[PDB]
């Protein structure tokens, strides 16, 4: 295939095999990861060499619940304190029902998570699909509203009434 | 010290709501001394908790470390245990904390509860010194919320959810085991002698289930086999612990050069004396293997071991099968060729 044994690519080949922690091989029925789409995504989580919260954030961004279920949520992960709470808040803002269910099943409790400030933050999000809450808040509290306005829980009570 | 503690009264009983899980599960609990008489415990469990007297008792002795069972084996084990505990009105005695085989029992209960009706009377007998929150449970006869979140650096373990009742026994210490084994064995002995509703004269049958284990699992198996009423046990092979060693030793009854496993103090220390005593009393051991031997269903393996383990006559076996409401068990075992009914 090359210029006989006189010319070889063995130096670069052995350097690559020295850095073989990142190589992923996809074989039909021989090794694991029989799905190539799983082979690509699982290589990205370990290839980033980041913590569990960063892997969970990446899986949340990709909207792949099974990837986080089979890889991120395993035995002995040692989440930092206050990380699952932030993951739950991010999943709640981005409208990820499957991740909310998975985080609920894996330890987090809604009674301690929900505070007044967190609910205020939830009511003033920009992610997710469109909604008509701003028009209702404008219609309730007088004819005029400032542009850069934070919607307080009093306004939500007024619009509910 | 030489057990110089204060004999204070009990101050923790009621019901706990396991906050955090996706299941709304209630669990009654009491905190009693480890020297409490079995009769009073049975009175509490029968009259205060409104539990009917069981037709069967199952002990789930296993390893303490968080081992992992391979797939296609833990699933069938969980399904068989659930079916045996649900079709037959029975109690399950577990460790209680969320470590070892108790986690497997917990997820088996959790998977069943999402598909079928009914409740399983799972009872956990755990020491008080290992719970992650000794506080948050002192409220007497009042619902106390409990958190299932696990902190790996807390050096303790959380109470396993999906358990119907808890018996928290304390010897006064904190952070060590050994305060519940004797009480659990005494309660099993006292409930075994309890009379079933049938007027034949037979007590509640008791079986033991072994998954994973350790050096003390051989000791408790030997103690079960040496009881004045013998108690059958059931073991598994795909665990990788002394249960697998026991299953291997079940074959070739009376290979002594295979006593090296880097698991105990070399060849100088061995459990071969107790192992060979258990293999001398191997008529009660039952081994469940996937596709190798017979009894491919573990729920059938448990029930068939109880009929032969009682060493009773055909009428008593038929009465037991009638009480368990298992027609197939009597059809395939009791009604065979040459039974000689009185």
């Amino acid at each position: 295939y090359t210029r006989t044994q006189a010319q070889h690519l063995f130096i670069i080949l052995m350097e690559c095999m020295k850095k073989k922690e990142l190589i992923t091989v996809f074989r039909m029925g021989s090794e694991g990861h029989q799905d190539i789409d799983l082979a690509i995504l699982t290589a990205l989580l370990k290839g980033a060499n980041a913590s569990a919260p960063d892997q969970l954030s990446l899986a949340l961004a990709w909207n792949r619940v099974d990837i986080a279920r089979s890889q991120i949520f395993i035995y002995g992960q040692q989440w930092p304190v206050g990380s699952l709470e932030q993951a739950m808040l991010d999943a709640l803002v981005l409208d990820r029902v499957d991740f909310v269910k998975l985080l609920i099943e894996n330890g987090v409790s809604m009674h301690r998570f929900l505070t007044i400030s967190r609910l205020e933050e939830l009511y003033n999000t920009r992610h997710g699909p469109s909604n008509t809450l701003y028009h209702l808040v404008r219609d309730v509290k007088k004819g005029n509203l400032p542009p850069d306005y934070r919607i307080s829980l009093i306004d939500i009570g007024l619009v509910i009434e | 010290i030489s057990k110089h503690t204060q004999l204070s009264p009990t101050d923790a009983f009621g019901t706990i709501e396991f906050q955090g899980g996706g299941h709304s599960n209630k669990a009654m609990y009491v905190r009693v001394s480890f020297d409490t008489k079995p009769d009073l415990l049975l009175h509490l469990m029968t009259k205060e908790w409104q539990l009917e007297l069981p037709k069967l008792l199952i002990s789930v002795h296993g390893g303490l470390q968080n081992f992992e069972l391979q797939p296609k084996l833990k699933q069938v084990f969980g399904k068989g245990l659930i079916k045996a505990a649900m079709t037959t009105g029975a109690w399950i005695f577990t460790g209680g904390v969320n470590t070892g085989v108790i986690r497997h029992v917990g997820d088996a209960l959790k998977d069943h509860a999402s598909k079928s009706r009914g409740k399983i009377c799972t009872i956990g007998i755990a020491p008080w010194g290992i719970v992650e929150n000794q506080e948050d449970l002192i409220g007497r006869d009042v619902v106390r919320p409990y958190q299932t979140m696990s902190n790996p650096m807390s050096k303790l373990t959380v109470l396993n959810s999906m358990h119907s009742h808890f018996i928290l026994a304390d010897n006064g210490t904190t952070g060590k085991y050994g305060a519940e084994v004797k009480l659990r064995r005494q309660l099993e002995k006292h409930i075994s002698l309890q009379k079933i509703n049938t007027r034949i004269g037979q007590g509640v049958p008791v079986v033991a289930l072994i998954v994973e284990g350790g050096p003390n699992v051989i000791s408790i198996v030997l103690e079960y086999l040496r009881d004045t009423p013998p108690v059958p046990v059931v073991v598994c092979d795909g665990s990788g612990r002394a249960s697998d060693i026991l299953a291997f030793g079940h074959k070739y009854s009376e290979v002594t050069i295979q006593k090296t496993f880097t698991y105990t103090r070399t060849q100088a220390q061995h459990l071969f004396i107790i192992l060979m005593e258990c293999m001398k009393k191997k008529e009660l051991i039952t081994v469940f293997r996937m596709g190798s031997e017979g009894h491919q269903d573990i729920d059938l393996a448990i029930l068939t071991a109880l009929l032969k383990g009682a060493n009773a006559s055909a009428p008593d076996q038929l009465s037991l099968a009638l009480a368990w409401n298992r027609v197939d068990i009597a059809r395939s075992q009791i009604f065979i060729y040459g039974q000689q009914w009185p």
